[PDB]
RNA sequence: CGUGAGGGAAAGGUGAAAAGAACCCCGGGAGGGGAGUGAAAUAGAGCCUGAAACCGUGGGCUUACAAGCAGUCACGGCCCC
RNA sequence: GAAUGCCGGCAUGAGUAACGAUAAAGAGGGUGAGAAUCCCUCUCGCCGUAAGCCCAAGGGUUCCUACGCAAUGGUCGUCAG
RNA sequence: CGAUGUCGGCUCGUCGCAUCCUGGGGCUGAAGAAGGUCCCAAGGGUUGGGCUGUUCGCCCAUUAAAGCGGCACGCGAGCUGGGUUCAGAACGUCGUGAGACAGUUCGGUCUCUAUCCGCCACGGGCGCAGGAGGCUUGAGGGGGGCUCUUCCUAGUACGAGAGGACCGGAAGGGACGCACCUCUGGUUUCCCAGCUGUCCCUCCAGGGGCAUAAGCUGGGUAGCCAUGUGCGGAAGGGAUAACCGCUGAAAGCAUCUAAGCGGGAAGCCCGCCCCAAGAUGAGGCCUCCCACGGCAGCCGGUAAGGACCCGGGAAGACCACCCGGUGGAUGGGCCGGGGGUGUAAGCGCCGCGAGGCGUUGAGCCGACCGGUCCCAAUCGUCCGAGGUCU
């Protein structure tokens, strides 16, 4: 038998592909489905993705932002059905896979360290010219 | 526990074990055949096979990579021009280990020959 | 993941600035408090002339933790500080306002007033 | 610690009983198909250098 | 009682009603009936299940005679399920439906020779304040002249793991008959690739 | 051994005679096996006699459901004269 | 038959602890009855206000060469104070 | 007294029950709720801090509760060494003095190797009348056994009010236990990258050693893990304790009792989980080989089978166990995928230059999931029934 393929087979029913590719350093807006009573709403979480943790279907990514003076990080299953959509708000160029160091950086220093990724910003503008 | 852990330790710290593999590689590529203990011989198969495989690719990058481990430019030149071409159609298995019958006197260690395949 | 000796920011306007957990009010011998749990705490720093002062033994609910909170949807949330809101024995806030975001787990635990005073609920 | 020490001399019987597991096992030996000499299996013959039906070794 | 022999394939999680559900995937069937135990013949009731077909060039004669008397191809494992008498001659994952609770038995992972701290969760010793070569030691193992001995069953260092363990009352999350796949919520003893037994739970 | 004053051992025996084993054989040697010497060689120099603890090889009886200051009294089995 | 007696011999513990700095080794060639351990070559590592060099104490042939390996060398030894 | 280490703590328990809590009760000056008192009950549980060497105790914050005792005031060949009782020093005090006190104060060597019994683990032997390969029964053991909150019933019964149930039902916890690694979080000694100083290869470029037994730093797969995840305590049946009865004499009444029957605890037996036929009382079932030569015995060749040897393994100190051995994917290589790192080298272009841009998510690349006979498990050897008697 092939245990890996059987696992990927069990996972195939839940894998999604509607979501856009992104990298640590990009600024991402996650429209996430949320319960509160007696309704369920969509809440946007927008921030820098500081980590993508790859394990196929079990890939997860972590988005950091500041909300009202307090840093907040959210971990999202990349194939979670509670994610309505992800929007790319900005492409950043990082020099490493994990951006933990930005937790100890001022706003100014972060802007200095993660500058706009021109090559991929243009790549998105080249695409997005559709028929 | 050692569950699914790969790689012998050979009672050497990390940089000594690496220098053992590099040194045995130089000796194997120089003479074609050496005698060692069985566990050293077994571990050397994979180390040297990788360097021979890079010599088969033949590019500059591969030559610089192999030189990280071998350091001897005349030896790498021999590996690229004489050793690697005789393995053009062979996919893996560039080395074989055969066990020798008599143990070593002073410590009883079992021995083996390691050699490049024809 | 709060225990006795842990310092916490005070996310309200009672006058307290730092409290030190001395008990996790979660049964006989809970080891840790997380968002939504009540603690007993000593007030280690307060601004002059507030509702609570230094030396007061107070109750508070944990509203955000540095140890990430796991949710049943498979996601998690984590904050940069350990923050609490001082409460009275009826679980109501002793202050009039609440600063910074708070975990949504609070709503489900019965701290409705604190949740609506917050500027954000994550 | 406090230096443990044998309380009694071990008897001849108990000393030799403990050694009931000490006898050597003879070496495992098979005949070499080429030269019929006894030798360990899975080793190159030390008498004629043959293994897998071919010469591997000057001997 | 109903049961089936299986292989632990791996762990993952699925999404069910906007909840992440941790699951262990088990390849269970198909299991041929190789022998039945009856009260007249054996003094009790059970079915001997077979699992994983084997190279006949590896099956010796007394085993071959056992299979052939059942009209069964050579199989790698024989295990009995006590108090199970299936109507068919082949047990498959379809004996379980989603929502049922099951007990799962496997061979736990082997720690080999394990200390008192890993095996019995002893507290060990201090790591400073003068502690002298006893950081992971068990401390006292007894009293003094009364009783002048150590109790049977005293918890001490030794082999730990590689033993039969049953985890009880696991929810069946899905059944995929096309691939003989059982999805069970939670953790299941042993390594991936290990043999397991899945039975209907004994917890009411 | 102690800086020193000073302290302070162990250790005898082939045979009548060296006739102290040429030479051959295994072994690198040690050691042995033959040959030979001798009344005698388990008198062969690690040598008169050669006790005991202690170690080993062979043989008889015996022993893996059994409670022991190890013996003693009884009966039976086996082996030997 | 005892004096924690005296002298000597030989046991037990036991094929057990240990083999003396965690600076570190590998291969090829040679010698030899025998080689992880001796010689030679290449690779590797360690010291370098020394773990290098000179002098004075003290030691007293340990120096050099040939031949040798019973013992000494914590193993081995063809090597060696 | 030719030595039985002495307070307290830590660690590890185990036991008693005169019971702190939880379970079951009777009485109450028990309306309810909450108590008081006694009876049954040792299954489990019995928190974290401040002070002090402390045991104890007081105090803080909780709790269902923060029980008391025994085990050489349990446990120093298990640890500590704060107390205390060697040598130093000082104060108070006593003594002409040398010194003295248990009064105080600061300091003050806690010994690598387990022979036997015992304990935790693991084998080897022989036995279980033929020799074997499987699958099992469970005698007998062990493990486990805790408990709170909220809600519904119902703001009902009860009560002037405040307050506030029984019974029955639902949800959520704390601590603990077993397993696990999908997620969360660790580690990940060389999987990748960046950096300094020096020496070196080969001058540039690109690299290598060393700076730890990783030079430093930023990351990090598998594995092993908790802080993460699943699951457990039951249910249920049976017999009881205190206690409550039914029927009922002796004793015309009465009486739970003398005949007989019922109810009744977290406790007892079983039920759950794990070990288990050396259970010598050595059990059962399925299948396999066969009555072989030569003198309840010996000797030899075989059968079914096994062992040796070899490639290995989330199995493991050795041993054992498990898989595989060319009729083969067992390990190693190689290939694909996963995964980490985060855009190699070389070349081109921009810049005086450090650098930047492009080629390029490139290059490198352990273990994870597979494929592939390229390399290696060659060739073989040895053992192993002829089945005692009634
Ligand atoms: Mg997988
Ligand atoms: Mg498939
Ligand atoms: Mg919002
Ligand atoms: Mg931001
Ligand atoms: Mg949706
Ligand atoms: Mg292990
Ligand atoms: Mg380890
Ligand atoms: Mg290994
Ligand atoms: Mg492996
Ligand atoms: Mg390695
Ligand atoms: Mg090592
Ligand atoms: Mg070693
Ligand atoms: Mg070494
Ligand atoms: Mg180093
Ligand atoms: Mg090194
Ligand atoms: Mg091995
Ligand atoms: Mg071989
Ligand atoms: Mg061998
Ligand atoms: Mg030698
Ligand atoms: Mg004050
Ligand atoms: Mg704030
Ligand atoms: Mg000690
Ligand atoms: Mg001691
Ligand atoms: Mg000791
Ligand atoms: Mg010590
Ligand atoms: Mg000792
Ligand atoms: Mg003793
Ligand atoms: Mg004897
Ligand atoms: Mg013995
Ligand atoms: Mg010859
Ligand atoms: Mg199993
Ligand atoms: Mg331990
Ligand atoms: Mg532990
Ligand atoms: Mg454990
Ligand atoms: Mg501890
Ligand atoms: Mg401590
Ligand atoms: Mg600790
Ligand atoms: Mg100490
Ligand atoms: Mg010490
Ligand atoms: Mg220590
Ligand atoms: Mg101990
Ligand atoms: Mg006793
Ligand atoms: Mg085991
Ligand atoms: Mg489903
Ligand atoms: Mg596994
Ligand atoms: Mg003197
Ligand atoms: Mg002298
Ligand atoms: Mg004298
Ligand atoms: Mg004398
Ligand atoms: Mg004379
Ligand atoms: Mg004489
Ligand atoms: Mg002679
Ligand atoms: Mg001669
Ligand atoms: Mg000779
Ligand atoms: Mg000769
Ligand atoms: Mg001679
Ligand atoms: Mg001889
Ligand atoms: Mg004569
Ligand atoms: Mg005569
Ligand atoms: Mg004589
Ligand atoms: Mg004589
Ligand atoms: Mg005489
Ligand atoms: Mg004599
Ligand atoms: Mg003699
Ligand atoms: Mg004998
Ligand atoms: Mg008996
Ligand atoms: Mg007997
Ligand atoms: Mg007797
Ligand atoms: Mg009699
Ligand atoms: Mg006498
Ligand atoms: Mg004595
Ligand atoms: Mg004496
Ligand atoms: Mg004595
Ligand atoms: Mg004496
Ligand atoms: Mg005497
Ligand atoms: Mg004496
Ligand atoms: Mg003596
Ligand atoms: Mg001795
Ligand atoms: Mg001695
Ligand atoms: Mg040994
Ligand atoms: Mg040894
Ligand atoms: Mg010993
Ligand atoms: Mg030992
Ligand atoms: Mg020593
Ligand atoms: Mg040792
Ligand atoms: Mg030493
Ligand atoms: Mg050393
Ligand atoms: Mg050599
Ligand atoms: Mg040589
Ligand atoms: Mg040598
Ligand atoms: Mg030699
Ligand atoms: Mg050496
Ligand atoms: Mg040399
Ligand atoms: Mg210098
Ligand atoms: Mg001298
Ligand atoms: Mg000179
Ligand atoms: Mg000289
Ligand atoms: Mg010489
Ligand atoms: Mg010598
Ligand atoms: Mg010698
Ligand atoms: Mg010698
Ligand atoms: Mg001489
Ligand atoms: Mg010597
Ligand atoms: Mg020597
Ligand atoms: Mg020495
Ligand atoms: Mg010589
Ligand atoms: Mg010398
Ligand atoms: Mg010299
Ligand atoms: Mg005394
Ligand atoms: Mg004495
Ligand atoms: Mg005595
Ligand atoms: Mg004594
Ligand atoms: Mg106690
Ligand atoms: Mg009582
Ligand atoms: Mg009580
Ligand atoms: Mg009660
Ligand atoms: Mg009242
Ligand atoms: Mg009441
Ligand atoms: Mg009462
Ligand atoms: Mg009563
Ligand atoms: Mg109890
Ligand atoms: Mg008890
Ligand atoms: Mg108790
Ligand atoms: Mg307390
Ligand atoms: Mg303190
Ligand atoms: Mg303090
Ligand atoms: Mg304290
Ligand atoms: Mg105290
Ligand atoms: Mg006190
Ligand atoms: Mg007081
Ligand atoms: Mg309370
Ligand atoms: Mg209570
Ligand atoms: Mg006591
Ligand atoms: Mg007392
Ligand atoms: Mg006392
Ligand atoms: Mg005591
Ligand atoms: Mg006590
Ligand atoms: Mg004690
Ligand atoms: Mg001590
Ligand atoms: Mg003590
Ligand atoms: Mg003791
Ligand atoms: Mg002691
Ligand atoms: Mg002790
Ligand atoms: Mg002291
Ligand atoms: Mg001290
Ligand atoms: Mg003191
Ligand atoms: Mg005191
Ligand atoms: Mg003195
Ligand atoms: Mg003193
Ligand atoms: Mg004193
Ligand atoms: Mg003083
Ligand atoms: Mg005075
Ligand atoms: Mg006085
Ligand atoms: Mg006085
Ligand atoms: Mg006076
Ligand atoms: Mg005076
Ligand atoms: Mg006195
Ligand atoms: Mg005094
Ligand atoms: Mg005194
Ligand atoms: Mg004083
Ligand atoms: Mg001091
Ligand atoms: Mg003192
Ligand atoms: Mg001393
Ligand atoms: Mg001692
Ligand atoms: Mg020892
Ligand atoms: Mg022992
Ligand atoms: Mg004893
Ligand atoms: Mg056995
Ligand atoms: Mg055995
Ligand atoms: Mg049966
Ligand atoms: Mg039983
Ligand atoms: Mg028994
Ligand atoms: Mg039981
Ligand atoms: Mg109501
Ligand atoms: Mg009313
Ligand atoms: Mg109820
Ligand atoms: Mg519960
Ligand atoms: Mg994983
Ligand atoms: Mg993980
Ligand atoms: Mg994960
Ligand atoms: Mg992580
Ligand atoms: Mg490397
Ligand atoms: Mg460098
Ligand atoms: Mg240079
Ligand atoms: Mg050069
Ligand atoms: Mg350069
Ligand atoms: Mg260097
Ligand atoms: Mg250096
Ligand atoms: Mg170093
Ligand atoms: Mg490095
Ligand atoms: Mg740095
Ligand atoms: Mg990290
Ligand atoms: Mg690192
Ligand atoms: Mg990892
Ligand atoms: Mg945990
Ligand atoms: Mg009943
Ligand atoms: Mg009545
Ligand atoms: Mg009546
Ligand atoms: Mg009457
Ligand atoms: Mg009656
Ligand atoms: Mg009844
Ligand atoms: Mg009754
Ligand atoms: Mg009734
Ligand atoms: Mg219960
Ligand atoms: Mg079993
Ligand atoms: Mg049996
Ligand atoms: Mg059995
Ligand atoms: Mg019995
Ligand atoms: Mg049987
Ligand atoms: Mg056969
Ligand atoms: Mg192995
Ligand atoms: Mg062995
Ligand atoms: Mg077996
Ligand atoms: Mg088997
Ligand atoms: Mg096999
Ligand atoms: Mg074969
Ligand atoms: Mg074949
Ligand atoms: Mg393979
Ligand atoms: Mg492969
Ligand atoms: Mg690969
Ligand atoms: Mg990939
Ligand atoms: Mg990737
Ligand atoms: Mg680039
Ligand atoms: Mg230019
Ligand atoms: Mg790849
Ligand atoms: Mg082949
Ligand atoms: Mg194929
Ligand atoms: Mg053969
Ligand atoms: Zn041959």
């Amino acid at each position: 038998m092939n245990r890996g393929a059987l696992i990927k087979l069990v996972e195939s029913r839940y894998v999604r592909t509607d979501l856009p590719e992104f990298r640590p350093g990009d600024t991402v807006r996650v429209s996430y489905k949320v319960k509160e009573g007696n309704r369920t709403r969509i809440q946007d979480f927008e921030g820098i993705v500081i980590r993508i943790r790859r394990n196929g279907f079990n890939t997860t990514f972590t988005v950091r932002k500041v909300s009202y003076g307090v840093g907040v990080e959210r971990i999202f299953p990349l194939h979670s059905p509670l994610i309505q959509k992800i929007d790319i708000v900005q492409r950043g160029r990082a020099r490493r896979a994990k951006l933990y160091f930005i937790r100890n950086l001022s706003d100014r220093e972060i802007r200095r360290k993660l500058r706009a990724d021109r090559k991929r910003i243009d790549q998105d503008r080249a695409a997005e010219r559709a028929a | 526990m050692r569950h699914l852990k790969s790689g012998r330790k050979l009672n050497r710290h990390s940089s000594h074990r690496l220098a053992l593999y590099r040194n045995q590689a130089k000796s194997l590529l120089t003479h074609g055949r050496i005698t060692t203990t069985v566990p050293k011989a077994k571990e050397l198969r994979g180390f040297v096979d990788h360097l021979i495989h890079l010599a088969k690719r033949g590019d500059l990058h591969a030559r610089r990579l192999v030189l990280r481990d071998l350091q001897d430019v005349k030896l790498v030149r021999k590996l690229f021009d004489e050793i690697a071409p005789r393995y053009r159609d062979r996919q893996g298995g560039y080395t074989r280990v055969l066990k020798l019958a008599e143990r070593r006197r002073g410590d009883g260690a079992p021995l083996a020959l390691v050699e490049l395949v024809e | 993941m709060i225990q006795p000796q842990t310092y916490l920011e005070v996310a309200d306007n009672t006058g307290a600035r730092k409290i030190m957990c001395i008990r996790v009010l979660k049964g006989s011998n809970a080891k840790y408090a997380t968002v939504g749990d009540v603690i007993v705490a000593s007030v280690k720093e307060a601004i002059p002339r507030g509702a609570v002062k230094e030396g007061d033994v107070v109750k508070a609910v944990v509203v955000r933790t540095k140890k990430e909170i796991k949710r049943p949807d498979g996601s998690a949330i984590r904050f940069d500080d350990n923050a609490a809101v001082i409460i009275n024995n009826q679980l109501e806030p002793r202050g009039t306002r609440v600063f910074g975001p708070v975990a949504r787990e609070l709503r489900e635990k019965g701290f409705m007033k604190i949740v609506s005073l917050a500027p954000e609920v994550l | 610690a406090k230096h443990p020490v044998p309380k009694k001399k071990t008897s001849k019987a108990r000393r030799d009983a403990r050694r009931s597991h000490h006898a050597l096992t003879p070496p495992t030996l098979v005949p070499c198909p080429e030269c019929k000499a006894m030798k360990p299996p899975h080793t190159v013959c030390p008498e004629c250098g043959y293994y897998a039906g071919r010469k591997v070794l000057e001997v | 009682m109903k049961g089936i022999l299986g292989v632990k394939v791996g762990m993952t999680r699925i999404f069910r009603d906007d909840r992440a559900v941790p699951v262990t995937v088990i390849l269970a069937g198909p299991c041929p009936v190789v022998q039945r135990r009856t009260p007249e013949k054996d003094g009790y009731t059970a079915v001997q299940l077979g699992f994983l077909p084997q190279n006949p060039k590896r099956v010796n004669r007394p085993l071959k005679g056992h299979f052939a008397k059942a009209g069964v191809e050579p199989v790698r494992i024989l295990r009995e399920i006590r108090d199970f008498n299936p109507e068919g001659d082949t047990v498959t994952v379809e004996i379980f439906k989603p929502g049922e609770r099951v007990d799962v038995t496997g061979t736990s992972k082997g720690r080999g020779f394990a200390g008192v701290m890993k095996r019995w969760n002893f507290a060990g010793g201090p790591d400073s304040h003068g502690a002298h070569k006893i950081h992971r030691h068990p401390g006292s193992i007894g009293n003094r002249k009364t009783p002048g001995r150590v109790y049977k069953g005293k918890k001490m260092a030794g082999h730990y793991g590689a033993e039969r363990v049953t985890v009880m009352n696991l929810e069946v999350v899905d059944v995929i008959p096309e691939e003989n796949l059982l999805l069970v919520k939670g953790a299941v003893p042993g390594p991936n690739g290990g043999l397991v037994i899945v039975r209907e739970t004994k917890k009411a």
